[PDB]
This record gives C-alpha cells, sequence and structure tokens, in this order.
C-alpha cells in the first residue's frame, strides 16, 4: 500500500494533499465499500474495507486520512521447552505449565453434495496459541499477538479517527490502535501529520529479536512502549510524507522482518517522483501513480549499475552499445500506452530476464540449497538490497562475490538474456516487445477463502492501489477524486444477471479516469 | 435515487455509491449496516465465515486447513463480547446498530430471496443468518489481521540452522546478517529522525 500527504507549502493551492493506495488485491466484489456518512458533526466521504463501521480512505468535513500496512514487529514466535515426558507440558517461570485444550469440530461439504465432520485439537500456552511443534527437540512453538484481545479497542480507535475534527483528536485516536499500521493526516489548515500506530512491546534485550524467543520466562514482555515512542511526526520540515511500506524512521527496527526496509525500497518510486518536482498538485501525485504502478523497481539501482558495466566494452561489443542506448532511452515503465496488448519498451523484456538470470548467478551456488526459504528474501517484491550491495561492490556480513566477479556475472547474463531473444524474437528491441500481464478482479482476497464469483474482464497488471483518492483539502470543504474498483454493489441476480454497478468503475480503474470526490450534499444530489 | 430507511435518508448516486443523511449516530451506523448489506450480503457472510472457520461447510475441503488456522488463531464469541463490554458505551452501541442494520437486511432477503439474496446463495443452497455485534467485530480481524501476522521469526531459525549444518556457524552467521538485517540505516525513510 502506498500513502502521499503534501503539506502547504509544497502545494501549489497552499492547500494540504491527500493520496491513498491500499493493496489489499482485486476482487469482485472489491476488498473496499465505499460510503458516505452524514449526522449532526459528523460528515465524511471514502472507503473502507468490507465489513468495517468506519471509513479508512477519504475525508470528513476537517480532516483526510489514509493507511498503509505498517509492517511493525506485533508478532513473537516463542519457543516453548516441552517436558519430554510429557509434550502437552512446557517450562514456565520454574514450574510446568499444562497446555490449554480445545477440540474444534469442522462440517466440510463433500463434493457429492453431503458434509463430513472433522475433529481437530489446538494448544494454548501462556504466550498464546501453538502454531507449530518441533517434537523431536521437545519444543512447540506459540504466537503472542501485542494486539491480542485488543482488536475492538482498533476499532474504536479508527472509529475516534473518523469523528475527529483536528490533529489533538487525530493523534489520541492514534494512540489507541493497538495493530501496527501507518496513519496520514491531512487538513484545511494546511497541517499534515504522520503515525507509525500500534502497541509495541518492550523487549528483552537479551535475545535476537529476529528469531524465536525462548517461552521459559525470563524473556517476557514488560508491557509496551508508550505511543510517543511510536514513530509520528506533525508537519514534517521536508514538507510532506511518502511511504509504500517502507521504513518510518531511521532507527525504527522490526526484529525478523527487516527484509522490506533495505537501501533498495520501492518507495524510492514516490521519493523520485516528489523530488522532482516543486511544489505539487493531484495532478501530479496521479502521474507519480502511474510510474510507480508500471515502473520495473530493480530499474532505480540496477538499471544504472548495469549501464556502468556495459559502457565499459561497448566499443568492441556492439551488442553492448546497442543496449545501452535502449536501456538509457527506456523510462523503466512497464506500460502499455498504445493498448496493442504489448509492453511498449522492449528492452524492457531483456531487463527482465537480465535480473532474473542475475539474481540466480549471484545466490545459487550458496543459497540454493535454502532457496525455498531466501529467494522470497533476496528477490523480493518491494527491493533486492543485498543483491544491490554485492554488485554494487559495497560492504556486505559475508562476501558473497567480489566486484569483479559481480561484473562478470551481470556479463553473463547480458550475453544469456540477449542470445534467447536473438534466437527467438531477433535482433531489433521491438521485436522483444513482450506481451502484457493480465489480471482479474477474481473471487478469492487475501484471507484465502471465496466471497464471490469474480468479474471475467482483464486488465493490465499495475502495481497500483485496490482504490485510489486523490484528496485537496481547500478551505471549503475536500476535493478531488477516486475511483474503487470494481464496482458499489456485489449484487448478483438469481437469474445471472449482474448489478449494474457490479463492474462499472473498472474501465475508469484501468483507463486512469476517476469520478469525483462528493461532499457537499448538494452535488451529492447531481451525482 | 433518495430512499428513506427509517428516519435516514439514503441518496444513491450514479455509481451506486450510498449516501447516508441521519439524525444521530445510533440511526446513521444502522443504515451504514444497512446499505452494506444489500451491496455485499454475500461477501460479509463469506468473509464472517472465514473468520469463524466455517468455509468448509460452503466451498469444501479446499479450505479445512484455512478454516483450521483461522479457529487456532481466533476467539471465542464471548471472548469477543468481552472486548465490545471494554468499549466505551456509545462505541459498543453503534456497533450493535451496525449489526442490527445488516441482520434488518437478512430478515428482509430472506423474505424475497429470489429478488434480494444473491445468486451465490441460491446456487450453494443456503441463507444468510442473522448478525450480532461479536460478528462485526470478526469481519474486522479477518482482513487486519492478515497484515500484522506472519511465522518469519520461524523462516529466520530454519535459515540459520540450515546454512549453520552446511557451512558453520561462523559462516552462517554473516551470511543470515546479510538476509535478514538487524537495521539497513540506507532504507529510506519516511520521517526524518528530527521529526519525531
Ligand atoms: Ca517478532
Ligand atoms: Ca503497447
Amino acid at each position: 500500500s502506498n500513502a502521499m500527504i503534501i503539506g502547504a507549502k509544497k502545494s501549489k493551492s497552499g492547500n494540504a494533499l491527500l493520496f491513498s493506495g491500499p493493496q489489499v488485491g482485486f476482487v469482485a466484489p472489491g476488498f473496499l465499500y465505499e460510503v458516505g456518512l452524514h449526522s449532526p458533526g459528523f460528515d465524511m466521504e471514502g472507503s473502507g474495507f468490507i465489513g468495517y463501521p468506519f471509513i479508512m480512505f477519504g475525508a470528513n468535513q476537517h480532516l483526510a486520512l489514509t493507511a498503509t500496512a505498517g509492517y511493525g514487529n506485533v508478532t513473537d514466535i516463542f519457543e516453548e521447552k516441552l517436558n519430554p515426558a510429557n509434550s502437552t507440558q512446557y517450562f514456565y517461570k520454574g514450574k510446568w505449565r499444562n497446555m490449554e485444550k480445545r477440540t474444534e469440530t469442522f462440517i466440510v461439504r463433500g463434493e457429492d453434495g453431503k458434509s463430513k465432520k472433522i475433529e481437530e485439537t489446538f494448544f494454548h500456552t501462556v504466550h498464546g496459541p501453538v502454531i507449530s511443534l518441533d517434537a523431536a527437540a521437545n519444543v512447540a512453538y506459540s504466537k503472542s499477538w501485542s494486539f491480542r484481545g485488543t482488536e475492538a479497542k482498533s476499532i474504536q480507535a479508527y472509529m475516534k479517527a473518523n469523528w475527529a475534527k483536528n490533529v489533538k483528536e487525530f493523534q489520541q485516536a492514534a494512540s489507541e490502535f493497538t495493530m501496527s499500521l501507518n496513519w496520514y493526516y491531512a487538513d484545511k489548515k494546511g497541517n499534515i501529520a504522520y503515525y507509525h500506530v500500534g502497541k509495541y512491546p518492550i523487549r528483552s534485550n537479551q535475545i535476537d529479536d529476529r528469531f524465536p524467543t525462548p517461552g521459559t520466562g525470563e524473556y517476557e514482555w514488560k508491557g509496551f512502549q508508550s505511543f510517543a515512542k511510536n514513530p509520528q511526526a506533525i508537519n514534517p520540515k521536508k514538507g510532506y510524507v511518502v511511504n509504500w511500506n517502507n521504513k518510518p524512521s531511521k532507527y525504527w527496527r522490526n526484529g525478523e522482518y527487516s527484509i522490506v526496509w533495505g537501501k533498495d525500497n520501492r518507495v524510492q518510486q514516490f521519493i523520485n517522483g516528489i523530488e522532482a518536482r516543486g511544489k505539487v498538485d493531484l495532478k501530479d501525485l496521479n502521474e507519480i501513480n502511474y510510474t510507480a504502478s508500471f515502473a520495473q523497481l530493480r530499474t532505480h539501482y540496477f538499471k544504472p549499475l548495469l549501464i556502468k558495466t556495459l559502457e565499459k566494452y561497448q566499443s568492441e561489443n556492439k551488442e553492448y552499445a546497442y543496449l545501452v542506448e535502449q536501456l538509457r532511452k527506456w523510462n523503466n515503465l512497464k506500460e502499455d500506452k498504445n493498448h496493442d496488448g504489448y509492453y511498449d519498451a522492449g528492452v524492457a523484456a531483456f531487463f527482465d530476464e537480465w535480473w532474473n538470470n542475475t539474481h540466480d548467478k549471484l545466490f545459487n551456488d550458496s543459497l540454493g540449497i535454502v532457496s525455498d526459504l531466501t529467494r522470497e528474501i533476496t528477490d523480493h517484491r518491494m527491493g533486492a538490497t543485498l543483491a544491490y550491495k554485492v554488485l554494487s561492490g559495497e560492504p556486505t556480513n559475508y562476501q558473497w562475490k567480489s566486484a569483479a566477479a559481480a561484473e562478470v556475472i551481470i556479463l553473463e547474463s547480458t550475453d544469456e538474456a540477449l542470445a534467447k531473444l536473438h534466437k527467438e524474437k531477433g535482433e531489433e528491441a521491438d521485436k522483444w516487445r513482450a506481451p502484457i500481464k493480465t489480471m482479474t478482479f477474481g473471487a478469492k482476497s487475501l484471507i484465502a477463502i471465496p466471497h464471490g464469483y469474480g468479474s471475467k474482464t482483464e486488465i493490465i497488471e499495475m502495481n497500483r492501489g485496490s482504490e485510489n483518492h486523490y484528496i485537496e483539502m481547500t478551505p471549503k470543504q475536500p476535493e478531488g477524486f477516486n475511483v474503487t474498483p470494481p464496482g458499489q454493489i456485489g449484487f448478483i441476480h438469481k437469474d445471472g444477471t449482474l448489478s449494474e454497478h457490479y463492474e462499472d468503475q473498472l474501465s475508469l480503474y484501468a483507463n486512469w479516469k476517476f469520478k469525483p470526490f462528493l461532499f457537499d450534499k448538494k452535488d451529492v444530489k447531481r451525482a | 435515487d433518495q430512499k428513506k430507511v427509517e428516519n435516514v435518508t439514503i441518496i444513491r448516486d450514479s455509481y451506486g455509491v450510498p449516501h447516508l443523511y441521519a439524525k444521530n449516530k445510533k440511526d446513521l451506523y444502522k443504515a451504514y449496516g444497512y446499505v452494506m448489506a444489500q451491496d455485499r450480503l454475500f461477501q460479509l457472510e463469506m468473509f464472517r465465515r472465514g473468520n469463524e472457520g466455517t468455509v468448509s461447510e460452503i466451498f469444501g475441503e479446499e479450505y479445512v486447513t484455512k478454516d483450521e488456522q483461522s479457529r487456532r488463531d481466533g476467539y471465542s464469541d464471548q471472548e469477543i463480547q468481552t472486548m465490545l463490554n471494554g468499549l466505551d458505551r456509545e462505541t459498543k452501541q453503534l456497533i450493535e446498530q451496525f449489526a442490527e442494520g445488516i441482520t434488518a437486511y437478512v430478515n428482509e432477503a430472506v423474505k424475497a430471496p429470489d429478488q434480494k439474496l444473491s445468486k451465490e446463495f441460491h446456487d450453494y443452497g443456503f441463507l444468510p443468518r442473522k448478525w450480532k455485534a461479536t460478528d462485526v467485530v470478526r469481519l474486522y480481524m479477518v482482513s487486519m489481521t492478515y497484515f500484522m501476522d506472519n511465522h518469519q521469526e520461524l523462516k529466520n531459525a530454519e535459515i540459520l540452522a540450515r546454512l549453520e549444518r552446511t557451512y558453520g556457524k561462523e559462516k552462517a552467521v554473516k551470511m543470515f546478517d546479510d538476509l535478514v538485517w538487524k537495521n539497513d540505516l540506507e532504507a529510506p525513510t519516511s520521517i526524518q529522525p528530527d521529526d519525531q
């Protein structure tokens, strides 16, 4: 998920701006629900996740808000020391403790139509539910959520945010939210504010918080840190805040999940867009969102590395010369502006294969035996920090490859990628243009169960929020535009007829058009 | 359009988005649940089933292990009621109204199922059940917990253990620090330390 808030000084009109882009996948019915709420002293338009009694992306009369996944450290796994003579007992504070037992029944619809009945036993310790067993080592793994039992207090906190009228009330609501999210704030007075919300535990400083914590009782949480210690800022001096699930602040850690917060981070797409402009408007935010959605994210750090290597040898290798010309003219996007079904920049097909070849050569001979666990780290969708440090010759703890060995890899990957394109397409980069990846608003969301029948319509894959709001807090009222695909109404008639509002926003989404943000009842009636 | 479900006016714009106009929050949040049910009743039903670990009753064995995971890590109704009882009385009451709103459309749709129950209900041969405030909290947990929950600590332990047994502890420790760092000081940040 990505977000941007622009303070008054960074905005052309002098009004604070807000941009939302929650990434919760693409399903039909959609993962978001858009609504307008209006009661005495409470007027708010926007969308929230399906089922939530509050808006998460939009604005009330006073403030605009959005959120992104925080990726903070709110989940710890505890390594329970089991009794060798009783697997349902673990050692805690000097004495054996009995696990809590619970038998659950599951009814399963058989393909034949009838239903079967399955029984399972789940176990609990003082730290939480047992998620895994290492019986061979007399170990059980339990899971502690910092937000255990406080999910309803988080709902209440989000509802108080809806009702809030100023930074003070919004921050109070932020301070009560117990789960790990980034909150973004913009108001009609020109203020913007950012909060890494959640209840983050005070951990033992005698453990490595990238690994499970021994459950014997000496390394227990000692409460939660004060909200003042949560990353946050009101009116940061840079004049704005951008985020794509990246690190909140230089020294804020998230233990086991650091892999999302490296030098190579996809937020660079939003940093580049904002830093390449002076004062900005909603039009600008939209062009930066377009860039992020279609960018080949490895290009930021790895296309310069590639070019630097090839330029050393392009005098004698005409193919390297042609590649460097094509790479340099490429705008780093995998886009389909003419809607011919093929990405416009043919050299993007080469870069894709070059990267894949390069990642394989960097780590296969060392991590291949563990690539079932590490490939998702070293080829992460948010960035390839370790790969970049190796190829760029920057310091690493283990000497993976020298800068000279790295260059040899970059070259070998180029030769192999180019040789495959010559054999299958030809020598002109125009012929390398790859067919666009498409997707559909399907039936199954991140909760991993079916909630409908989905949608047929194929649109180009976009690394983009599942909705977008562009809001400008003008002195009069919030203003702007948004899109909430596939459509408002997920109703299918018994006879198969889709509601007229089942997917009437998919064309807007795929063609980078939007509908007006409505706040004034006068405008709502004529919409 | 501009309907009037109870003392709340509902204006649906050209995209079908409902705009609710109420005289107090109690009415507003009931209408909130009602319009969401009008538009997404089957989706609400299945999302609630996701949290309760009862999807297998509808879509079969393919979702048994997901149901088991949901119940393993989930809460009982009484546990969720205890959470609601810890909220401000107004907040609890509005969540109840939200559920009463959903229940209002449930009751309305079972009385005219051929026109108000979506096709999935007819094809899979079951009916939606009424709603309680606890179920509303369930709709929040099923989706929001996903973004907080992970077992990367266990993956990390397995990574270091398999590196250690092949390469030795000294080398594995260095490899793992490059894989899962303690703090990459050059990672882009949303705010600077001076902004705290
Ligand atoms: Ca942790
Ligand atoms: Ca094209």
